[PDB]
């Protein structure tokens, strides 16, 4: 969480639940464009469609490139962004390591930001 | 969460491929037999994003099959302990709530839970609600919620939750 | 532990498992439950196909039904044996149990009625003291006048629209955890201040709704004086500067309060109940499932499908398609000139000012999105689910019919059971219910010597202890050679057949072999089907004392997927109905093992009563024949008493007490003693069919009018219909099993395998000439020698075709081959 639990996941990319999305549906419309998917990969893609608050690639890109304008921890640019608390504080309100990190000023414009993209 | 890392597989091909496609043979064994693995170590491997390479084919002496190690890069999903996570709940009861997080189900206690939300009996719906229905959680609603704990069955990685914090309610 | 509180209190034992308990009904609220009841469930007509086997008179009979219960704790089959004369002959005893379940019903739908009322006055005592939505009387009345869960559905979704956000301040005022963000774009619009252009389009959403039940625009629409985009100008914003996303997000806006107008619901709701077209297409993996072999063949080329085609239990099927991608459906008023056509008139202005009509293109496509994303979704889904309850509901109506049939047969008697598997077991039952002898027989067939010296053995015991009808056990046609072979055994009082599921159940159930566990495992299936033919309800009892035991059954193919706790008590019901109908007693309880699981169908008894009752009369060590003597030594509660006296039934042998008589009516039978002429005219009156002839019933009824307990002229003649045979047990005697009924007790024949065209495996059975063929039920007939020459068949081996003729009695077997 906080803290790793595990000693490997440091050096690992980090995605949303629209990076996931978008990646997952261009290997269906590669797939029966040419054998039938796994249960375990429709049940994620139905979830991560369910909860796709970034429903264009670009807007993907620009909220990627300003979290990491951002220059937060690499787990924490996709544990908010897919997320979208309406409060600022909601995030220190919750993540008990992103209160002290940063001040307040920035977090509901980041937040507005988000929803706007959304 | 959800995860981008490079990680190892051997794939043991048989004799009968080794024609004109066995390095395709080998991509498509790679993604029949690794896309949906419930490891221990890396949690869930949901699809495999690319190839990195097809490494030298060792010939198993006495056996026949080739061993070739793969690395490729793959997405993950791990549910780290102490993380709150968005569930679609399926299944209530008065042990708990069964809620389904993606790949995998979960347990949240009703004694982990705050005290605001009871049972509602004979109601075609069944759910947990208040007693002024401020909230509540029927068939098919997202809900924020801390998960606990993280245990490994080898088959299916379960998470025990619970919702003492702000927020962890339905959206 | 629980069985003891429920010891303890004093009520009828099937009100206090209610989940919910049951109140005293004031005659207002006692009138509101009949009209709902009977409106939802008699009058209203299923959608799909309905059949079984009336008027609004039973408006007041369900009325007076439910007063005489709520208020006074009487169960059904209290009032569908005794107090009849309150509903004869509008309803029978299932559609007496069918109001009961109707009454859990209603308590929930006031009690949630109440608890939603608290929220909006609360509101209502929230909002005024802070264009917003008022919380009208006409809200309040909305939430008054609800008449099923789905209209109290949408008031909630309703009044969560306008006052979700209110919740943080409803929390606030629950102060006087906190409530974070939703997911509709209403919310950041709701913040941005759209309502108020919101407010400026054609009609309020309610005023539009009020125009869909006229099916005209009565409230016209208000043409606000500005072209649509010029609005954006106002208050283009940080959210939403394009005025073209003000513009849709305005018809975002817009289009949800429409989806959530409780008025657009039932209209929505009712035009979907009947204008409706479902189109199924299979997917890609259903293209290879969709075959005559899986039932999905008959769905496959259906084309916008009726709601009122759906067949009884079609739609379950249908449910069952779509749960492994073997189906994909989809269901519209629309066919394959749209009903959007009707409705975007409805919410027009027929002028051609590119003003007006440009606020009419933003009148169109908004309510569109109104209509496809939401209304075509979320009341398409519940109309899914009341289709899907309806579909369920046969079934269980069904199989509540097949086991209304196998307690309908009628039982002194001295019964054999043979028990075919070569192990063929043979068993006899006492006159008195007790297994009399058992003799291990192998019988199998060239040579015949190792069967022949057993045949004598059979007229043997005919001779041993001479008894009245022997049984057989229905397999593969192997108790048709032992109908065969006991028929000319009794030729030397005859011999039935029946089938033994339930007695293979009898044998799988452990309970019921460790009372003779000893005794081979193979040779008590015929200690159930002597005992069966003996009774049947002490059968069922027996074998189905636990509750997945009758889930063990298969009444239906489709058992497994209808919901088990309110299919189970539909089946456990129906025990009661037939229990009561002919009574229970407790020396043959306490006597047979055989007799001990019928004590729990008592009306206003159970298990949890009936058991400490079984102990307490274990220890007192005298069986209650007297009916008084329940009222004194097992000191038992009057509600209990007047309710399940009458049910209990006593043999005599040890005279009202032996009767079908409740004992707070044995005064009026006193009363029919005279007309004989003091247990000397007791007797007189319940030998003869004579003192019926002059029994002044009618005359009963005048005295009856001046007590005020009148109108009991059918009932005061069930009391003359019950002493003209004693304790006549009123199900069908029992009758052979016909052709049918065989064919699919030994062969199991499905009728769905009647059907003509299907793939039958069929072994040949050989040159005699046509090859007849041997399924692996084993029926075997010839292939009519017309048609069949190799290539017509092949001699040696099996045929799999179309099959053509099939006989119920010499299992024909034909098929063409090519």
């Amino acid at each position: 969480s906080q803290l790793i639990f595990p000693k490997e996941f440091e050096t690992a990319e980090t995605l949303l639940n629209s990076e996931v999305h978008m990646l997952l549906e261009h290997r269906k419309q590669q797939n029966e464009s040419a054998q039938e998917l796994s249960e375990v990969f429709m049940k994620t893609l139905n979830y991560t469609a369910r909860f796709s608050r970034f429903k264009n690639r670009e807007t993907i890109a620009s909220v990627r490139s300003l979290l990491l304008q951002k220059k937060l921890h690499k787990f924490e640019l996709a544990c908010l962004a897919n997320l979208c608390p309406e409060t600022a504080e909601e995030s220190k309100a919750l993540i008990p390591s992103l209160e002290g990190r940063f001040e307040d000023e920035e977090l509901q414009q980041i937040l507005d930001d988000i929803q706007t993209k959304r | 969460m959800f995860y981008h890392i490079s990680l190892e597989h051997e794939i043991l091909l048989h004799p009968r491929y080794f024609g004109p496609n066995l390095l395709n043979t080998v991509k498509q064994k790679l993604f029949t037999e690794v896309e949906g693995t419930c490891t221990g170590k890396y949690g869930f491997v949901i699809a495999v994003t690319t190839i990195d390479n097809i490494g030298a084919g060792v010939i198993q002496p006495g056996r026949g099959f080739v061993l070739y190690p793969v690395k490729y890069k793959a997405i993950v999903f791990r549910p780290f302990k102490g993380e709150v996570v968005d569930a679609v709940v399926t299944q209530v009861n008065k042990v708990g709530l069964f809620t389904e997080i993606g790949p995998m189900s979960c347990f949240i206690s009703r004694h982990s839970i705050p005290s605001e939300m009871e049972f509602d009996p004979n109601s075609n719906p069944p759910c947990y609600k208040t007693m002024d229905e401020d909230i509540v959680i029927q068939q098919d609603d997202e809900i924020r919620l801390k998960i606990v704990g993280t245990r490994v069955d080898k088959n299916d990685i379960f998470a025990i939750g619970s919702l003492m914090d702000d927020y962890l309610g339905l959206v | 532990d629980q069985d003891n509180e429920i010891r303890a209190t004093d009520l009828p034992e099937r009100f206090q498992l209610r989940s919910i308990p049951v109140k005293g009904a004031e005659d207002d609220e006692l009138e509101e439950e009949a009209d709902w009841i009977y409106r939802n469930a008699f009058a209203t007509p299923t959608i799909s196909l309905q059949e079984s086997c009336k008027g609004p008179s039973t408006i007041q009979k369900i009325k007076e039904a439910l007063g005489f219960m709520r208020n006074q704790h009487f169960e059904v089959p209290f009032i569908a044996f005794y107090r009849k004369e309150y509903v004869e002959p509008e309803l029978h005893i299932n559609d007496l149990w069918r109001v009961w379940q109707w009454d859990e019903k209603w308590t929930q739908l006031r009690i949630r009625k109440e608890n939603l009322t608290r929220l909006f006055e609360k509101m209502q005592a929230y909002q005024y003291e802070q264009g917003i939505r008022a919380l009208d009387t006409t809200d309040m009345e909305r939430l008054k006048d609800v008449q099923s869960m789905d209209e109290l559905k949408d008031v909630y979704n309703h009044f969560l629209l306008y006052y979700g956000r209110d919740i943080p301040k409803m929390q606030n005022a629950a102060k006087a955890l906190k409530q974070a963000s939703r997911r509709d774009m209403y919310t950041i619009c709701q913040s941005a201040g759209l309502d108020g252009l919101a407010k400026k389009f054609g009609l309020t959403p309610e005023q539009f709704g009020e125009n869909l039940r006229d099916s005209y625009q009565r409230h016209e629409t208000e043409q606000f004086p500005a072209e649509p985009l010029e609005l954006a100008k106002d208050y283009v914003c940080s959210q939403f500067p394009t005025p073209e996303a003000v513009l849709e997000g305005a018809r975002y806006m817009v289009a949800l309060q429409i989806a959530r107008e409780p008025l657009v619901r039932q209209v929505l709701r009712q035009t979907f109940q009947e204008r409706a077209k479902l189109n199924i297409t299979p997917t890609k993996k259903g293209r290879k499932d969709v075959d005559e072999a899986h039932y999905a063949y008959s769905f496959k080329y259906l084309k916008n499908k009726p709601v009122k085609e759906l067949r009884d239990d079609q739609f379950l099927k249908i449910c069952l398609a779509e749960d492994e991608g073997l189906l994909t459906t989809d269901i519209s008023i629309d066919l394959k000139q749209t009903y959007f056509e009707e409705i975007k008139q409805f919410y027009y202005r027929d002028e051609f000012s590119h003003q007006v009509q440009e606020w009419n293109r933003q009148r169109t496509m908004a309510i569109e999105r109104a209509l496809q994303q939401f209304l075509y979704v979320q009341m398409a889904k519940e109309l899914k689910n009341k289709l899907l309850a309806e579909a369920k509901e046969y079934v269980i109506k069904a199989c509540s019919r097949k086991l209304y049939n196998w307690l309908r047969v009628a039982p002194g008697i001295r019964v054999l059971g043979i028990a075919f598997s070569h192990p063929v077991f043979c068993a006899l039952v006492n006159g008195e219910g007790e297994v009399t002898d058992f003799l291990r027989l192998p019988h199998f067939t060239e040579e015949r010597e190792k069967k022949a010296q057993d045949i004598e053995t059979l007229k043997k015991f005919l001779l041993n202890k001479k008894p009245h009808v022997v049984t057989v056990a229905g397999e593969n046609r192997d108790a048709q050679m032992l109908i065969e072979d006991v028929k000319r055994i009794v030729h030397e009082i005859g011999v039935e057949l029946v089938d033994n599921e339930l007695a293979i159940l009898y044998m799988n159930s452990k309970k019921s072999e460790a009372e003779f566990r000893d005794y081979p495992p193979v040779l008590r299936q015929a200690v159930s089907l002597a005992r069966r033919i003996q009774d049947p309800l002490i059968e069922f009892a027996q074998v189905c004392s636990s509750d997945e035991d009758i889930l063990c059954l298969k009444f239906h193919p489709l058992q497994e997927h209808v919901v088990k706790e309110e299919l189970l008590n539909a089946l456990y019901c129906e025990f009661i109905n037939r229990v009561n109908e002919v009574g229970v007693d407790v020396n043959r309880a306490i006597a047979h093992p055989y007799s001990q699981a019928l004590i729990q169908y008592v009306c206003g008894l159970g298990p949890r009563k009936g058991t400490h009752l079984l102990k307490i009369l274990k220890q007192n060590n005298t069986r209650l024949e007297s009916r008084t003597q329940l009222v004194t030594m097992c000191h038992m509660g009057p509600k209990v008493f007047m309710n399940c006296a009458g049910f209990l039934k006593i043999d005599t042998a040890s005279v009202l007490d032996g009767s079908r008589v409740h004992p707070e009516t044995y005064e009026w039978a006193r009363k029919m003693a005279v007309d004989a002429l003091p247990a000397g005219a007791l007797e007189e009156i319940l030998e003869n069919p004579e003192r019926l002839k002059d029994l002044d019933l009618d005359a009963f009824a005048e005295e009856l009018e001046r007590q005020g307990y009148g109108d009991k002229h059918i009932t005061l003649y069930d009391i003359r219909a019950e002493l003209s045979c004693r304790y006549k047990d009123l199900r069908t005697a029992y009758r052979s099993p016909n052709t049918e009924e065989i064919f699919n007790m030994l062969t199991k024949e499905t009728p769905e395998t009647f059907y003509i065209g299907k793939l039958i495996i069929c072994n040949v059975t050989g040159i005699a000439i046509g090859v007849k063929t041997r399924l692996d039920n084993g029926v075997t007939g010839f292939i009519p020698t017309k048609f069949l020459p190799e290539e017509r068949v092949k001699v040696g081996m099996t045929v799999h075709c179309r099959i053509m003729k099939i006989d119920i009695e010499k299992f024909s077997a034909d098929l063409t081959c090519r």
